[PDB]
RNA sequence: GGGGAAACUCACGAGCGCAAGACAGAGAAGGGAUUGACAGAUUGAGAGCUCUUUCUUGAUUCUUUGGGUGGUGGUGCAUGGCCGUUCUUAGUUGGUGGAGUGAUUUGUCUGGUUAAUUCCGUUAACGAACGAGACCUUAACCUGCUAACUAGUCUGCUUGUAAAUAACAGGUUGUACUUCUUAGAGGGACUAUUGUGCAAUAAGCCAAUGGAAGUUUAAGGCAAUAACAGGUCUGUGAUGCCCCUAGACGUGCUCGGCCGCACGCGCGUUACAAUGACUGGCGCAAAAAGUAUUUCCUGUCCUGGGAAGGUACGGGUAAUCUUAUUAAUACCAGUCGUGUUAGGGAUAGUUCUUUGGAAUUGUGGAUCUUGAACGAGGAAUUUCUAGUAAGUGCAAGUCAUCAGCUUGCGUUGAUUAU
């Protein structure tokens, strides 16, 4: 079956998925199929940008890194991007390099942001009866 | 005369311990038997029926709501077998609320 | 809102009473103790009294 | 096959026909004490066993209640007669039940006997077969015209909790009178029972007891080398 | 009051039909009780309803005298059951001791502490029961376990566009695999670690760090003692008593009515625009449903400018099919330019379509018109602390058709207090 040089990691926002597959070799980041240029909302392509201009190109341009997202909405599906991304990194450091790389990679990351490594525990909340919502409730008339 | 025959059972009930009680005993007495070959327990997404009721039988001013589940678990479990090792490993006690059917695909 | 309860407290008095030579400063370790000396129907609350009991060891080293 | 069925219109419809069931066997099996129905399904039969306190009674003078309820079965939802199979299993322990109960004091309350006598009684039977706790509740007319409600209780009860579901067992009857319809509610809060070996009460502990369990001394050889 | 009522529902109203008036006593009936019905009138009505007209039919019974069914008729102050509310507040009991002749009291408390009569401590009280807690359901952690063609990944083959061991896409594949996806076992959190932080160093609180998670993790379910003549005879083949009983308050049919408008009071949808409206472009959800075989979800395909129609090819009683999609805020262009303006669309008049025997008193939907109030709201006053408010769509219940409601589902995501 020949086990290639594959390292694959998962990224969660709110309902959104991000699965980013690492491989060595020229450097391409392709989400969806596409690249990182052509993510929906453009502001936060920024976002994405993040943990590659914080550990520098130099990490990247040794890997070609392919992430499918499936997921919510817009803006959760790009954290989920940043994070397959950031903790994929780490992941192939830890297979494939020494662990001092991994662990002072998980530092350099972390320091800026936990929001990369570690996922965003919150989800959305049910409703409960006698409301527009999960917390207000019908209006009430008391005279 | 030998028959190769791939055996679909699927288990469903409305009590989950019911369930796996059926489930693996048929995994641990299909392994007990050599011309058999188990394609384990395969758990399928858990089907919540919810019915939401107002309790007052009246319009009596508060609004409260019961909140009425129904779960249906619903397992596969696949057997390369002959007939008579499947009336074999068919042959146990099991708990009311269980369905179970039985299908089977000849092979060649 | 995190007092402890009669249950709880009952609990880890009679843990350490029979128990003290055996139980540690670590909880992870009185837990396992816990599980095997008694029957605790909840993990919950094994791991509540076991916490309280691991407080108390704390509490004897100091003192009475 | 029959016909391919919603695995959710399915069982549904399966527990809406154990539901007839037992509201035809509680309505037409009034009096011996009715408990539970069981039900299995077979391809080829349908089961029933129905649990009872006095199974004598729904079996009849040979098979006469007995051949009529399998008969009945038998025109409402058609079935063959090899489809249909009903058994009567006896409850080992007449004071855990709280269907059987209240039918008992549904019957004491038919001949006049007081109230709190009878309810005594009963709890007295209750608690004599091992309960721990019970409790009876009459609501409805006593005393007068303007309606009363009237509990009693002995022993050791719990309302509220999870536990609540595992433990307590309660029934209700309308008991009739000249006078209107009255009520009564019997309460039994099960005993636990650590053990398969028994039909009876809860076989998984009130998740409030906890119990420290005090060290042993036994018999203690050692191994030593021998001096010489 | 699942109270979204066109018929039905349905109790209201106008006009018509049946008996499903059992059972017993008396008389009548076989030489006839009674049923039915062409046709002409009649009627709203092919209601034989009535009237004329006779032919059928063969005890299924008719007249009285009793009397039962049946009753969405009355009575919640006759009642069960259920359900609201005090109240999710933290309360409430008893035994044995102590105090009062006694009703009663201590227990059940000065004080800390907790969300909690939660605990600590005080202690003539000691021990206990209910309630709170425990518990249970959902959500959040596992690159470890158990496995999966009704999930996916990779591996090796291939296909297309390309110079292609590039890139992006398909199709296949296997004694392959578990990250993603199901979901079973077991872990995990105990307020953990630290703290010359506050605590009379006791319960506990606080902070920082670690942590998936430290508001009882979050959101719920359950809810003691006692009440309140709270609500419910219209949910019940649970009923007491009262009433209606053949032009009936029984069971049907036809047309209305509950939607009737000078007004008063509640929930609410939509707006008063530039953080906007409109015209294009854009492979972002979750959770629900689904066929007693053509009827239920519906995918292709075709016709129509459109709502919608074909029936041409098909799948799915469903992790397989509708679909792992088809949502809308959001984003990118472009128009429009602070004025009752395209903001805002109420109200109206033609046309077309769909559900239904039936749409008139517009069921919904489509196309042109028509374009009102409203320029951010008096006295008052509601709900709300984080994936929360708010905006934004989606489903489910209802349902042939009808969501401005309800019950849920995600998306975008705050201000301000702990
Ligand atoms: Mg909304
Ligand atoms: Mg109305
Ligand atoms: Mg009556
Ligand atoms: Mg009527
Ligand atoms: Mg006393
Ligand atoms: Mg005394
Ligand atoms: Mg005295
Ligand atoms: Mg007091
Ligand atoms: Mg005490
Ligand atoms: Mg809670
Ligand atoms: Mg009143
Ligand atoms: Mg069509
Ligand atoms: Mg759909
Ligand atoms: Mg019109
Ligand atoms: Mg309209
Ligand atoms: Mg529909
Ligand atoms: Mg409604």
């Amino acid at each position: 079956q020949q086990k290639p040089q594959l390292v694959q990691t998962f990224g969660r926002k709110k309902n959104a998925v991000a699965v980013a597959s690492v491989r060595p070799g020229k450097g391409l980041l392709k989400v969806n199929g596409s690249p990182i240029d052509m993510i929906n909302p453009q502001i936060l392509q920024a976002k994405i940008y993040e943990p590659i201009l914080l550990l520098g190109q130099q990490k990247f341009a040794n890997l070609d890194i392919r992430i499918r997202v499936r997921g919510s909405g817009y803006t959760s599906q790009v954290y989920a991007i940043r994070q397959a991304l950031s903790k994929g990194i780490v992941a192939y450091h830890a297979k494939y390099v020494d662990e001092n790389s991994k662990r002072e990679i998980k530092e350099q990351l972390m320091q800026y942001d936990r929001s990369l490594l570690v996922a965003d525990p919150r989800r959305m909340e049910p409703k409960k009866c006698g409301g527009r919502g999960a917390r207000s409730k019908m209006q009430k008339a008391y005279r | 005369e030998v028959k190769k025959v791939r055996v679909r059972i699927t288990l469903t009930c409305k009590n989950l311990k019911s369930v796996e009680k059926a489930t693996s005993e048929i995994v641990s007495r299909a392994k007990k038997t050599e011309q058999v070959e188990v394609k384990g327990p395969v758990r399928m997404p858990t089907k919540t029926l919810v019915i939401t009721v107002r309790k007052s039988p009246c319009g009596e001013g508060s609004k409260t709501w019961d909140r009425f589940e129904m779960r249906i678990y619903k397992r596969i479990i696949d057997l390369t077998c002959n007939v008579p090792d499947v009336k074999t490993i068919t042959n146990f006690r099991i708990d009311p609320g269980v369905e179970i059917e039985l299908t089977m695909t000849a092979d060649q | 809102g995190r007092v402890r309860t009669k249950t709880v407290k009952r609990a880890a008095k009679s843990l350490i009473e029979h128990y003290y030579s055996k139980l540690t400063n670590d909880f992870h370790f009185n837990k396992k103790i816990l599980s095997e000396v008694a029957q605790v129907p909840s993990k919950r609350l094994r791991n509540k009294i076991a916490g309280f009991a691991t407080h108390l060891m704390k509490r004897i080293q100091k003192g009475p | 096959t029959t016909r391919a069925i919603n695995k959710k219109k399915k069982f549904v419809a399966d527990g809406v026909f154990n539901a007839e069931l037992h509201s035809f066997f509680s309505k037409s099996l009034q009096d011996a004490g009715y408990a539970g129905i069981e039900v299995r399904r077979t391809p080829t039969k349908t089961e029933i066993r129905i649990k009872a306190t006095k199974p004598q009674q729904v079996i009849g003078v040979e098979g006469k209640k007995h051949k009529e309820l399998t008969q009945f079965l038998q025109k409402r939802f058609g079935y063959s007669d090899d489809q249909i199979q009903i058994w009567a299993e006896p409850i080992k322990f007449k004071g855990l039940c709280a269907s059987a109960q209240v039918e008992a004091m549904n019957y004491k309350l038919l001949k006049d006997v007081p109230v709190r006598l009878a309810a005594n009684y009963i709890i007295k039977s209750v608690i004599q077969d091992g309960a721990k706790g019970c409790e009876i509740i009459i609501s409805g007319k006593l005393k007068q015209q303007r309606a009363k409600t009237m509990k009693f209780k002995q022993g050791y009860m719990i309302c509220t909790g999870q536990p609540k579901n595992d433990y307590i067992d309660v029934a209700v009857r309308h008991v009739f009178f000249k006078q209107g319809i009255m009520g009564v509610k019997v309460k039994i809060m099960l005993p636990y029972e650590p053990n398969p070996a028994k039909k009876f009460g809860v076989k998984t502990p009130i998740p409030d007891n906890v119990i420290i369990h005090p060290p042993k001394q036994i018999t203690d050889d050692k191994e030593i080398r021998t001096a010489v």
